[PDB]
C-alpha cells in the first residue's frame, strides 16, 4: 500500500485524489515529501506540487513537478538537485530538467555536476543532455566544458564516461605532461580489442627531439601470457639520429606442468637511449640490458629433486658518453642440472653445468662443472654442527687462442668445510622495558687444495662483497673460474635482543675475523631499531697492521608520525671504481657521500618531500629533489609539483620537473620517477575509479 | 600442544620453514588442522639502487624480502597477523653481472633462511 | 548527405595603412549549434592558422598569440553570418582571410585544436602602405629614410614613387580618387590640390613657428590660411665645373663671349633646359621680370612681369644665346645635367637638386651666385617645400604629424639634401651650417634676390602659359616678346 | 672561489705564448676547464677544453693545429699553448669552469688576460705609393687572414735605426739602398733568402745595390733618378743648359711666372749640379769606396754650388724653397720647370698641367749627375714576422699585379722586375728617367753615407742662406 499522511483529501473513490499540506507517499522504502498534488486517472500519473523534496535511500532530490508514470516509472521533473550517495563515494548534480526513460535510463539535461559536495565547488563539468544508461555504462555528455576555479579549462562536442567498473575500451587514458628540455607531453589512447588482449597506442611530443609513438600490446591465453612494450620516433632534432626505438617482451609460456619458456627481452637503438630521455634510474640495470630465453623442469618425486633449463643470453652494453664499454661475455647454451634429496639425516646435493662463452675482443671456449656435494647436519638441542665433502671439477676447452691459454685443462679441488656453532640465551643483561638478550657464537673451517689456475681466462667469476656474512662462505670469488685455496677458522659472535612478549627483533650486533693456517682484517656490524623511530643500521670493514679502514657505513631514520619522516645515510670507501677510463682501467678513487631525505608537512594543508645526495670527494651533490603536495575538501587540488636535478655522465647534469593533478574519485596515483627515499607516502586523494565512479541509481 | 606444527601457503619458504621447525623437534603432519597451523599469504621481494658513484655509475644495490603471515587455529579470522622483513646489500661494481646474477641467488636463499628462523622464533616465543 | 560546402567569405575590408572592417563567412541549412569556425590569415605564399578562433554554443574564443587587444571574433547567429571586427589595422596584416568551417574539435586556453573542412572561399583584405605623392625631381629618398624611420615607429609600410607630371597630376587627376597622402612641391600646385579638396589645412605648433623662418611661413600661407609647411626654400644657383673654368664669369654679358671662345674649343659654355620657365626665370628676373606686383598678399593679376618690357628683354638675351648656339632648344635639363657630369658644358643653370647628382659623379665642380645682368644680379625663382594631407585615404592623420616633425627636421633637412638638395632651408639651425657651406651660401644669396612664386590656382594656370611661351621662344616659332604677351593674355 | 690568469702581452704574428690559469678555492682536480675568448667588440666564441686528467681534448675547428691545451693537477693550473699566431688571434681570454656550486649550477669567469697580435708593419716614405702598397696588403690579408698596415712616419730613415736598436719597429723597411749598409752593419736587418728562380726575375745591378758583405740584405723594387720636368704650354722647348736659366727666368717674371723651383733643403736634389763638373761622394773601386778620398771640397763641387748660390743671389730661386713649395708652384702653373723623381708625376696629372719629362740641364757642357737610388725593402732583424714579410715581398709585391698597384698611386720609375719593366719602358717619362740615371752614378750603400748626406745638407743650406761661403761650406763638409 501507499498511504498519504495528509488529513484531508479531495476525491470521491478513485478518479482523483488531491492532497495538500506537506503530504507523503508511503511506497515502502521511498519517502516522498512534497507540498501538494493532483491526480488524473487517465495514464495513472502523479504530480507532486511545487517543492517536491524527495528522499528515499540517500538521494535527496528537490524538483518542481516530477510527473511520474508509475506503470514503468517514467518521470519528468524540473530544477532537480540530485545528490546520490553510496558506500565510500558520491555525486552532486544541479540540472535544469531531468528526464527518465523506462528503467535505469536517464536524459539529464543542462547539468552542472561534480563528485564534490556543495558550495563554491572547485570544479564541475557543465554540459547539455547527459544520457546516462544502465544497460550500457556509456554516459554521453554533449557540449561539456570542464570548469575549474571560475573559468572553463576545456571543451568538447561529445564525451563518454565509464559508468561502472568495466574495462573502458576507447577511453583516452589521461595525459603525462612535464619536462625541462621541452614541455614533453604524451596522450595515451587505450583501445581494448578482446577480453584477453588490449593494445594501447600513445602518440606523444618531446618539444626538443620530435614526435614519439610509444605504444604497447598485452595478450593472454590459457598458457601463454605476455606484454610487448616498444617506442619509436622519426628524425630527431637535437641529437641527429633518425630511427631510434626500444623493444620489450615477456611471453611467459607453459608447455606441460613442468617446462616454462620465458623470453625476457630489451633492446635500444644506440648507446644513448637512456641518459637522454629516461629517468634517474638508468644508472643501474641499464648500463647493460638483458636478452634471455630459458626452460625448466622439476620433480621425479622419488629420492630426487631434479631441475634444468637451457638459457641463451647475450647482453647489450651501452656506452657512457664517449664510447667506452666493457661488453661482458655471452652465454649461448647453458645446460644446468641441480639436485637435492635427504637420506634421513644427511643431505645430498649434486649439480652440473655447461656453457659456451662466445666473444670477439677476447677468446671463446666451452666448459663444464660437476660439484657433487654431501652435507650432513647435527643439531641435538642447543648447538649445530654440519660437515661437508664436495668435489669441484672444471674442464675448459678454449679455441682460437690469440696468446697463451692452454688448449685443454682440467682440475679437481676437494672441498671440505665444517660449519657449526653453539648458541647461548640469557635474560640478565637486558636494556629496555622487559627485553630478552640472546648471545650466539659460531665457527667455520674450510680446506681447499691449491693449484695454478691463473693462465685460464676469467669468463664469469667475480670477487664477493666483503661483509659479515662473507666469513661463512666457502668461496671468495663467487663464480666458477677462480676458486681460492683456503685453510681458515672464521670466528664469530652475534647477539640479538628479542622482545619479552613476542619474538620481533629489536637490535642485532656481531663481529668476526677469519684466521689463517693470520688476522689481516676485522668485520663488525649492527642493525636494529626501537620500533618506528630511532631506526639505525651500520657496518664496518677494518684491516689492521695495514691502514685505518676500508668501507665503513652508517644509517638512521626516525618517523615521528605516519608521515613526517627524516631518513639519512652515510657511506665511505677507498679504491672504488668510478667511471671507466678510456682504455678500460676504471678510475679508482675514494668515496664520501651523505644522502639526506625528508617529508615534513610545512603547513596544515601543504606537505613537502626533499632529497639531497652530497659527495665530499668533489663537493658537488649527485642527486637532489624538491616537491610539494596539496589537499582540500573536494580534492579541489590534489596537486603535486616535483623537481629533480640528477647526474647522467661524468659531467653532464640534466634537470627535470614534474606535475600531478588529482580529483576525488576520478584520477590515478602511481606515476612517479622511481622508488625514492624509503616511504614517500602520497599526500593526496585515493582516486580509485579514474572516471565516473561506479554507482547510479534513483 | 604446539610441538608438531603444520604449514600451508607460500611456495618460496617451504623448505626453510620445515627446516627451522625440524631443528626445534617439530613434525609437519599433512592435513592436521587440529593443532594451530600457519599460513603465509605471499612473499614479496625486490631490488633497488642504493648508492651511485660520482659519475652516475651503480655501486651497490639493496635487497628486501617482506613476508606476511597468520596463525589459523582451524579458523581463518582468529589469531594475529605477523609480518617480518630482512634486508641485505649487494656490491655490484660495474660489469661483474655474470657473477652477480648468480650471487644474488644465494643472497636471497640466505635471506629466506633468516626469515624462516625469525618466524620460528616468534612462533615458539608464543608457546608461553 | 554530409558532403555539402557552404562557406563563401562574404564582406570585405578596403582601408589604407590604418582602419577596421567586418568580414563574414555565410552558411545556410546546417545547424550552427556545434558547427563553428576560426578566422585565418593567409599571406600570398603561406597557408596557416589565423589570428582568431570562435567555438559556438558556450561561445568561448581562443584568439591568437599574434593578436592582443586587436581583433575580436564576434557572434552573429541572428545574421547566420559571423563577423570579425578589426582594430588598429596595419599593412603587415594584408593577406587573404578565410574561416576554418570546422565541425568537431577541442577548445583549450592554449588554442582550439580543430583542423577540418577548410571550406573558406578567401577574401583579400585590401590594405596599402602609408602613401606619399610627389615628383622626386628633389629625391624623396632622404625624406623616405626619415619616413621609413617614422614608418618603424608607426609600424606601417610606406608607399612613394619616382614619377613625372605630378604638378599636373595631383590637382586634376587626383579628383577622380587618386593622389596619395603627402607632397613637398611648388606652392602654385598647392592651390590646385586645395581646389581639388584632397589637401587639408595644417596648424603648426607655436614652437615649430619659432623654429621656422617667418618669410617661409608667408610663402606656404595661401589665401591667408596656413595650408602647408615649408621643408626648405629652393633657389636655382649657377654651377661651374672647376676643371673647365678656374673662375666663373661674374657678368651675364661675359657668358656669350666666353661661349664663343668655348665654341672654338667645341664645348658650349652653358647648357640648360629652356623648356622649363622656372629654369629661364633668373635672366628674366635680372631684367626686372616679376611673378606679380604690389603687396605679396594682393598678388595683383593685372600687373605681370611678362607684360613688362624688361622681362621680354631678359628672355631676348636668352634667345640671342640660342641663335649663337650657346644655348640649345633640343638640349633638356636631364641632358644638361649629364653634360655637366661629362664636362661637355663648363657651366649650367640648374635647381638645387642637381648638385647631389654631380656629387655622385664626383667630377670637380663649384656652386656660385648667378652672374649679374646689366649691373643687376640674376634672381632665380624661389619655390618653397610646402607639405600636405589627403582626406580620402583612411590613414590621413599620419601625414599631419609626419610633416610637423619627421618631414621637417634640421637633421632631416640634411637627409633630403644629401639625396637631392633643397637649397636654403626653413630651419634656422641648418641655415647657419648651410651659410658656412659654399653651395647653399651661393643659393641663399640667390634666394634673397629671388621672389617666391604665388600659391594661387590662377597663378598656376598663368605659370603653364609662361611654360608654353618659353618653349615657343626657345623653338623660335613665336617671337619672345609676342610669346610673353600671349602669357600675359 | 676565485680564478686568475697570467701571461698576457704583445707578441708578433708567428710568435708563441702559453697562458696559465691558476685556479684556487675548490677541487680543480675533478672538473673540466673551458678556455674562452672575446675579441674587443665582438661575440665571445669557444676555443678549447680539457678533461679531468688531460687525457681528452676538444679544439675548435678554427683553432686546430695552432693551439694545444694542457693541465696540471699539482698547482691547480692549466696551460694553453699557442704557436703560429696571427692578427685575428687577439682577444681577451677567459678561464671558465661550470657546475661548481652547492647545487652544481654556478659558473665563474676569471679577470682575463689581454693577448694582442698586431698587423704586419710596413714603413715607406710619404712621397711613395703607400695607398697602392696598402691595396697589395689587402690582397695579402684576403688570401692569408693576416692584416697589413702601411705607415709613412717623418724621418723614417733616422727613425728605423733608433727603434730597431731598441728591439721593435716595422716588420719591413722601405728606403733607397744607400741607408741599408749602415742598418746591416748595426745588425738591424735579417738576411733575405730568395732562390735563383726569384733572382732571375730582377735586373742583376739592382741586386748589387742591396749587396753588403756579399749578403743580400733587402729586395730591390725600382730604380729612381731625378729628371727635368717642364710645363709644355709655358715652355714648349726647355733649356739644354743651366747657364740659360737666368735669361729664361727674367722673361718669365715679365709674364708674372718663374723658370725653375725645386727642393733646396735636401742635398739629393742639388747633387746633380754639384757632381756635374767632377764633385763626388767616395771614390776608388766600388767595393773599396775609398773613405779617405771624398770629392766635396774639389773645384767641380765648388763651381756647381756657386752657380746654385748665384741663382739665389739674382732672385731666380729662393733658399727657402722645399719639396712642398716647389711642387705647389709647378702644379699650379706658377713656374715653367721643377726637378723631381718618378713619384711626383701623379700629382701633376691631377693638376691638369701639360708637362714633359726630359734630360737634366748641362753645366759647363757636362751632364748633371743625379745619385741613382734603388728603392729597397729590408726585413728588420727584430721582426720575427720574417716568413710573412718574405711571402709579402716575393709573392705579392714583386709581381706585375703588386707593382702596378703601387705604380698607379705614385710611379716607381724603372722597376726592378723584368716582366713589368718591359711593359713600362714604353713610357717617355721612364725613358727620360733611365737617361738621367745612366748620366748619373749609383749611390754607395756604405755606413758613412748618412754622415756624408748630413754634411752635404749642412753645406748646401748654409751656402744658399749666406751663413757660409761656398769654399767654407764644402771645406766643413769634407770634415
Amino acid at each position: 500500500y501507499t498511504r498519504i499522511v495528509a488529513d484531508r483529501m479531495e476525491g470521491q473513490s478513485k478518479v482523483k485524489v488531491r492532497a495538500e499540506g506537506s503530504v507523503i507517499i508511503e511506497r515502502d522504502g521511498a519517502v516522498l515529501n512534497t507540498d501538494w498534488a493532483d491526480y488524473d486517472q487517465s495514464g495513472d500519473t502523479v504530480t507532486v506540487g511545487d517543492r517536491f523534496a524527495l528522499q528515499q535511500d540517500g538521494t535527496l532530490i528537490r524538483g518542481e513537478t516530477l510527473t511520474y508514470n508509475l506503470d514503468q516509472q517514467t518521470g519528468e521533473a524540473h530544477n532537480v538537485r540530485m545528490e546520490t550517495e553510496q558506500g565510500g563515494r558520491r555525486l552532486q548534480s544541479v540540472s535544469r530538467t531531468a528526464e527518465m526513460l523506462g528503467e535505469g535510463r536517464y536524459k539529464l539535461t543542462e547539468t552542472q555536476f561534480n563528485t564534490c559536495s556543495a558550495g563554491d565547488a572547485g570544479w564541475y563539468v557543465k554540459a547539455a543532455s547527459v544520457e546516462a544508461d544502465r544497460g550500457k555504462g556509456i554516459g554521453v555528455a554533449k557540449h561539456a566544458a570542464f570548469v575549474f576555479g571560475g573559468v572553463p579549462l576545456f571543451y568538447t562536442p561529445w564525451a563518454d564516461f565509464p559508468l561502472d567498473g568495466n574495462r573502458k575500451s576507447g577511453l583516452l587514458v589521461p595525459s603525462v605532461s612535464a619536462g625541462s628540455d621541452g614541455v614533453s607531453l604524451s596522450v595515451p589512447y587505450y583501445f581494448n580489442l578482446a577480453p584477453n588482449f588490449d593494445a594501447t597506442f600513445a602518440p606523444g611530443i618531446i618539444g626538443e627531439r620530435g614526435a614519439t609513438f610509444d605504444g604497447q600490446i598485452r595478450y593472454l591465453r590459457p598458457d601463454y601470457s605476455g606484454q610487448t612494450d616498444l617506442t619509436w620516433l622519426p628524425h630527431d632534432k637535437k641529437s641527429g639520429r633518425n630511427n631510434r626505438y626500444q623493444a620489450k617482451w615477456q611471453h611467459r609460456h607453459d608447455i606441460s606442468d613442468t617446462l616454462q619458456a620465458g623470453v625476457d627481452f630489451n633492446q635500444v637503438s644506440d648507446s644513448g637511449y637512456y641518459r637522454d630521455f629516461y629517468g634517474g634510474e638508468e644508472i643501474a640495470g641499464n648500463v647493460n640490458l638483458n636478452r634471455r630465453v630459458w626452460l625448466d623442469y622439476g620433480g621425479r618425486a622419488a629420492g630426487g629433486s631434479l631441475n634444468a633449463g637451457l638459457s641463451v643470453q647475450k647482453y647489450q652494453t651501452l656506452a657512457n658518453q664517449s664510447g667506452y664499454k666493457d661488453e661482458p661475455y655471452a652465454i649461448m647454451p647453458r645446460l644446468s642440472a641441480d639436485w637435492h634429496k635427504n637420506a634421513g639425516r644427511a643431505q645430498i646435493g649434486v649439480s652440473a653445468q655447461f656453457t659456451r662463452f662466445s666473444h670477439d675482443g677476447r677468446q671463446d671456449g666451452s666448459r663444464l662443472v660437476v660439484y657433487p656435494g654431501i652435507k650432513w647436519d647435527f643439531s641435538n638441542s642447543w648447538g649445530y654442527v654440519r660437515p661437508k665433502l664436495g668435489l669441484h671439477a672444471t674442464y675448459y676447452s678454449l679455441d682460437s687462442f690469440g696468446g697463451k691459454a692452454s688448449r685443454s685443462v682440467g682440475r679437481v679441488l676437494p672441498v671440505v668445510n665444517i660449519d657449526g656453532g653453539t648458541t647461548f640465551e640469557r635474560n640478565t643483561r637486558l636494556f629496555g622495558g622487559g627485553v630478552v638478550q640472546t648471545i650466539e657464537p659460531r665457527l667455520f673451517y674450510n680446506y681447499i687444495p691449491a693449484k695454478s689456475q691463473n693462465d685460464l681466462p676469467n669468463f664469469d667469476s667475480s670477487e664477493s662483497s666483503f661483509g659479515y656474512g662473507q666469513l661463512f662462505r666457502e668461496n671468495l670469488y663467487y663464480g666458477n673460474d677462480r676458486i681460492n685455496a683456503a685453510n681458515s677458522l672464521s670466528t664469530a659472535v652475534q647477539s640479538r635482543i628479542l622482545d619479552g612478549a613476542t619474538g620481533e627483533e629489536r637490535f642485532r650486533a656481531g663481529i668476526g675475523q677469519k684466521f689463517y693456517f693470520s688476522r689481516s682484517d676485522w668485520v663488525a656490524f649492527a642493525s636494529g631499531g626501537i620500533g618506528g623511530r630511532f631506526t639505525l643500521d651500520s657496518s664496518i670493514h677494518y684491516n689492521q697492521n695495514d691502514k685505518r679502514a676500508e668501507h665503513y657505513a652508517v644509517g638512521a631514520g626516525y618517523r615521528p608520525a605516519p608521515g613526517k619522516v627524516l631518513n639519512a645515510r652515510y657511506k665511505y670507501g677507498r679504491n672504488e671504481k668510478i667511471y671507466l677510463q678510456a682504455d678500460g682501467s676504471y678510475f679508482y678513487d675514494k668515496l664520501s657521500q651523505l644522502d639526506l631525505s625528508a617529508q615534513w608537512p610545512l603547513t596544515r594543508n601543504l606537505s613537502a618531500v626533499v632529497r639531497y645526495n652530497y659527495g665530499f670527494e668533489a663537493k658537488k651533490p649527485i642527486e637532489m629533489l624538491a616537491g610539494a603536495e596539496y589537499k582540500s575538501s573536494c580534492g579541489c587540488w590534489g596537486a603535486g609539483v616535483y623537481a629533480q636535478r640528477y647526474v647522467t655522465g661524468e659531467n653532464t647534469y640534466k634537470n627535470a620537473v614534474f606535475f600531478s593533478l588529482q580529483l576525488k574519485d576520478l584520477s590515478s596515483v602511481g606515476r612517479n620517477p622511481a622508488g625514492r627515499m624509503d616511504v614517500a607516502v602520497p599526500g593526496y586523494i585515493p582516486a580509485h575509479s579514474l572516471s565516473a565512479g561506479r554507482n547510479k541509481r534513483p | 600442544t604446539y610441538r608438531s606444527w603444520h604449514i600451508e601457503g607460500g611456495q618460496a619458504l617451504q623448505f626453510p620453514l620445515e627446516t627451522a621447525l625440524y631443528q626445534a623437534s617439530g613434525r609437519v603432519d599433512d592435513a592436521a588442522g587440529a593443532q594451530m597451523t600457519l599460513r603465509i599469504d605471499s612473499v614479496s621481494q625486490n631490488k633497488e639502487t642504493y648508492t651511485v658513484t660520482r659519475a652516475a655509475v651503480i655501486n651497490e644495490y639493496l635487497l628486501i624480502l617482506t613476508v606476511e603471515a597468520q596463525v589459523l587455529k582451524r579458523g581463518e579470522p582468529v589469531g594475529k597477523p605477523m609480518t617480518v622483513s630482512v634486508r641485505r646489500i649487494l656490491d655490484y661494481a660495474d660489469n661483474e653481472i655474470l657473477g652477480k646474477q648468480e650471487e644474488e641467488e644465494t643472497l636471497w636463499a640466505e635471506m629466506r633462511q633468516d626469515v624462516a628462523e625469525q618466524i620460528v622464533r616468534r612462533l615458539t616465543f608464543l608457546k608461553a | 548527405g554530409p558532403s555539402q560546402v557552404q562557406l563563401v567569405e562574404s564582406g570585405g575590408g578596403s582601408v589604407q595603412a590604418g582602419g577596421s572592417l567586418r568580414l563574414s563567412c555565410a552558411a545556410s541549412g546546417s545547424i550552427s549549434s556545434i558547427t563553428y569556425l576560426g578566422w585565418f590569415r593567409q599571406a600570398p605564399g603561406k597557408e596557416r592558422e589565423g589570428v582568431a578562433a570562435l567555438a559556438t554554443y558556450y561561445g568561448h574564443t581562443y584568439y591568437a598569440d599574434s593578436v592582443k587587444g586587436r581583433f575580436t571574433v564576434s557572434l552573429d547567429n541572428a545574421k547566420n553570418t559571423v563577423y570579425l571586427q578589426m582594430n588598429s589595422l596595419k599593412p603587415e596584416d594584408t593577406a587573404l582571410y578565410y574561416c576554418a568551417a570546422a565541425y568537431s574539435g577541442i577548445w583549450t586556453p592554449l588554442g582550439v585544436w580543430a583542423t577540418y573542412e577548410y571550406w573558406g572561399q578567401g577574401t583579400q583584405v585590401t590594405v596599402p602602405p602609408l602613401v606619399i605623392w610627389i615628383n622626386g625631381d628633389k629625391g624623396y629618398n632622404g625624406l623616405a629614410e626619415v619616413g621609413k624611420k617614422f614608418e618603424k615607429d608607426t609600424g606601417i609600410k610606406v608607399t612613394v614613387e619616382h614619377p613625372d607630371k605630378l604638378e599636373e597630376k595631383f590637382p586634376q587627376v587626383a579628383a577622380t580618387g587618386d593622389g596619395p597622402d603627402i607632397i613637398f612641391w611648388a606652392h602654385d600646385r598647392f592651390g590646385g590640390y586645395a581646389q581639388s579638396g584632397l589637401l587639408a589645412e595644417i596648424t603648426p605648433d607655436k614652437a615649430f613657428q619659432d623654429k621656422l623662418y617667418p618669410f617661409t611661413w608667408d610663402a606656404v600661407r595661401y589665401n591667408g590660411k596656413l595650408i602647408a609647411y615649408p621643408i626648405a626654400v629652393e633657389a636655382l644657383s649657377l654651377i661651374y665645373n672647376k676643371d673647365l673654368l678656374p673662375n666663373p664669369p661674374k657678368t651675364w654679358e661675359e657668358i656669350p663671349a666666353l661661349d664663343k671662345e668655348l665654341k672654338a674649343k667645341g664645348k658650349s659654355a652653358l647648357m640648360f633646359n629652356l623648356q622649363e620657365p622656372y629654369f629661364t626665370w633668373p635672366l628674366i628676373a635680372a631684367d626686372g621680370g616679376y611673378a606679380f606686383k604690389y603687396e605679396n598678399g594682393k598678388y595683383d593679376i593685372k600687373d605681370v612681369g611678362v607684360d613688362n618690357a624688361g622681362a621680354k628683354a631678359g628672355l631676348t638675351f636668352l634667345v640671342d644665346l640660342i641663335k649663337n648656339k650657346h644655348m640649345n632648344a633640343d638640349t633638356d635639363y636631364s641632358i644638361a645635367e649629364a653634360a655637366f657630369n661629362k664636362g661637355e658644358t663648363a657651366m649650367t643653370i640648374n635647381g638645387p637638386w642637381a648638385w647631389s647628382n654631380i656629387d655622385t659623379s664626383k667630377v670637380n665642380y663649384g656652386v656660385t651666385v648667378l652672374p649679374t645682368f646689366k649691373g643687376q644680379p640674376s634672381k632665380p625663382f624661389v619655390g618653397v617645400l610646402s607639405a600636405g594631407i589627403n582626406a580620402a585615404s583612411p590613414n590621413k592623420e599620419l601625414a599631419k604629424e609626419f610633416l610637423e616633425n619627421y618631414l621637417l627636421t634640421d637633421e632631416g633637412l640634411e637627409a633630403v639634401n644629401k639625396d637631392k638638395p633643397l637649397g636654403a632651408v626653413a630651419l634656422k639651425s641648418y641655415e647657419e651650417e648651410l651659410a658656412k657651406d659654399p653651395r647653399i651660401a651661393a643659393t641663399m644669396e640667390n634666394a634673397q634676390k629671388g621672389e617666391i612664386m604665388p600659391n594661387i590656382p590662377q597663378m598656376s594656370a598663368f605659370w603653364y602659359a609662361v611654360r608654353t611661351a618659353v618653349i615657343n621662344a626657345a623653338s623660335g616659332r613665336q617671337t619672345v616678346d609676342e610669346a610673353l604677351k600671349d602669357a600675359q593674355t
